[PDB]
């Protein structure tokens, strides 16, 4: 039964035909009928390890979002982790246009939650196909631009409380975030009023060269952005560098680092850009 | 700041002076202390203000030196600015 409807599924994906419409309408029925969660999920995972990845369908697209929908309509975290991680496990083609279908508020925050464990695993191990997995999730994330500021809020919170894991998260965050284009620059910069600032100073004390690296790479990617509010930025960078405002002294000769770093990256592009080709946006 | 302790930095501030300087002396100088501290990179490419016109453009980058030919091209295009 199930294999049929895999193979229905697959063949209207693949040739746009309608013998497989009383086929996904008789499915659906059975999976409403089950109840199962678990096997909604199983049977939409198969319908895009393999059947997603030939081509793109409309009926059969139909049918497993269906499918999808009626397995998170019930709590089923287990479900939603296992099927999280088949996603990952099997990212070919189109496996965020499969999980990302979802469109819904509780799948979209548990994607968003899995996908930055996965980025943090990932960062972590070094490993270039973590990384990308972590990549591509983030990517899921953004084209499902819908809330993510509660995820950021959550993932800079929890990087700062530790100092041994914290240069890690932070890695990890930078480097999602030169491909996210820094979505949330503002609330990015808001947060660390007074005790964030310390709070990362004192992790960072435990950093490295590689440490130092990460955070040149990450000033200029901040410099390379912050276009919603750059004067606020500006300003609240200046007055803890220049001012001596800082709650740490390390902080300020830090602040005061990035500027200048800041500084000659914007002079590079600035007029080393080139004469021939267009100037680059800042 | 002088001594920044960093190559790329050091780079940035010694070109920066070399688009500010005016001097064809202090020019070369600059200008060969980078191509010494760097590889054989063509440096005339470091301020898309500067312009050539493309009549003069193949005659002066026509220089086996990488050296010369950012030298010359440098002086005349600062120095058609100043007129």
């Amino acid at each position: 039964m199930d294999i049929y409807v895999q193979c229905l599924s697959a063949l209207i994906g693949s040739c746009p035909d309608a013998c497989v419409d009383a086929l996904l309408d008789t499915s659906v029925q059975h999976s409403p009928h089950f109840d199962w969660v678990v096997a909604h999920i199983g049977s939409s995972f198969p319908g895009t390890i393999i059947s997603r990845v030939l081509s793109c369908g409309l009926k059969d697209f139909c049918v497993h979002g269906g499918a999808g929908g009626g397995a998170g309509s019930s709590g089923g975290s287990s479900s939603q982790t296992p099927s999280t991680d088949p996603f990952p496990g099997s990212p070919a083609i189109p496996a965020e246009k499969r999980v990302p279908k979802i469109a819904s508020v509780v799948g979209i925050l548990g994607h968003l939650a899995s996908r930055h464990g996965d980025s943090i695993r990932r960062e972590l191990l070094r490993m270039f196909h973590d990384s990308l997995a972590g990549g591509s999730g983030g990517r899921s994330g953004d084209p499902s631009l819908q809330a993510t500021v509660p995820f950021l809020l959550q993932l800079a919170v929890m990087s700062p409380a530790l100092l041994g894991t914290v240069s890690g998260e932070l890695v990890d965050c930078l480097k999602p975030p030169a491909v996210l284009s820094q979505l949330q620059q503002h609330l990015q910069g808001f947060p660390r009023e007074e005790l964030d600032n310390m709070l990362n100073l004192a992790v960072h004390l435990v950093s490295q060269a590689s440490g130092a690296g990460a955070y040149r790479l990450l000033q200029f990617l901040v410099d390379t952005a912050m276009p919603a509010s750059v004067i606020t930025t500006q300003g609240l960078a200046v007055p803890d560098t220049v001012r001596e405002a800082c709650d740490r002294l390390i902080q300020l000769l830090l602040l005061h680092l990035q500027k200048l770093v800041h500084h000659r990256g914007g002079s590079p592009g600035e007029g080393v850009l080139g004469p021939p080709p267009p100037p680059r946006l800042v | 700041y002088d001594i920044p302790a960093s190559a790329s930095v050091n780079i940035g501030q010694l070109e920066h002076q070399l688009i500010l300087s005016v001097d064809p002396w202090r020019i070369r100088q600059i200008l060969i202390e980078l191509h010494g501290m760097t590889s054989e990179r063509q440096f005339w490419t470091v301020s898309n203000k500067w312009e050539v016109p493309s009549v003069y453009s193949g005659v002066i980058l026509g220089i086996k030196d990488n050296l010369t030919r950012d030298l010359v091209y440098i002086l005349m295009a600062k120095g058609l600015h100043c007129s």
